[PDB]
């Protein structure tokens, strides 16, 4: 994720992404769209 | 006397066994699905026969579908495999063998009605081998065959045994005629 330089959202966004990796919310969405909503099986 | 009794019992057994195989669905314990499209799938164990396929386990336990056999030399195989002509022609030939055996119990003079029974049974067994091969061959292009497939295989053996027995009876009749003349 990208932000304009000097923004106040750089750190809250950066921590949010990490908080969503330990919780497995970034892999659940990847499975949701690449495999769960897939067609080849 | 006793030889004809064995033949009668064996004839019915093979006919019964073969009719129960072509009619049941426990031919191949495969791993597929049972349903179709809807507004993901459920790959669960599915005992699949010749015409239908019910899911042994899974949320749709007992839902049988219609096997889609048509998903140069490959079209012909599918057509034969799809119409199960060979597994169905063995049942037609075994039934005609019983009629011939029964006919030979009311018309003893005609010795050629017993040879016909033997040929029918023997030819029925040969038609059940092409069915087995066609089935397996077409089914190819983890699994575990079930009791329905083994009845078809077992029918052959019973039929072949009745086939030899009927030939023996035919020869025995003609041997009696060659000793009293």
């Amino acid at each position: 994720v990208a932000t304009p330089k000097g923004s106040s959202l750089r750190t809250p966004v950066n921590l949010a992404v990490l908080k969503l990796s330990e919780a497995g919310v970034l892999d659940k969405l990847k499975n949701k769209w690449w495999y769960d909503k897939g067609e080849c099986g | 006397g006793v030889q004809m009794l064995l033949t009668i019992v064996g004839a019915f057994a093979a006919f019964s066994l073969m009719t129960i195989a072509v009619g049941t669905d426990y031919w191949l314990y495969s791993r597929g699905v049972c349903k179709t499209k809807s507004v993901k799938n459920e790959e669960v164990m599915t005992h699949s026969g010749l015409w239908r396929t019910c899911c042994l386990e899974g949320n749709f336990k007992g839902l049988c579908k219609q096997i889609d056999h048509f998903p140069t030399a490959e079209y012909f195989l599918r057509a034969v495999r799809a119409s199960s002509i060979f597994p169905i022609l063995s049942v037609i030939l075994l039934f005609m063998g019983g009629l011939c055996i029964a006919a030979s119990e009311f018309y003893k003079t005609r010795h050629n009605i017993i040879l016909s029974a033997g040929i029918f049974f023997v030819s029925a067994g040969l038609s059940n081998i092409i069915g087995i091969i066609v089935y397996i061959s077409a089914n190819a292009g983890s699994y575990s065959y079930g009791w329905s497939f083994y009845f078809g295989a077992l029918s052959f053996i019973i039929a072949e045994m009745v086939g030899v027995l009927a030939v023996h009876m035919f020869i025995d009749r003609h041997k009696q005629l060659r000793a009293t003349a």
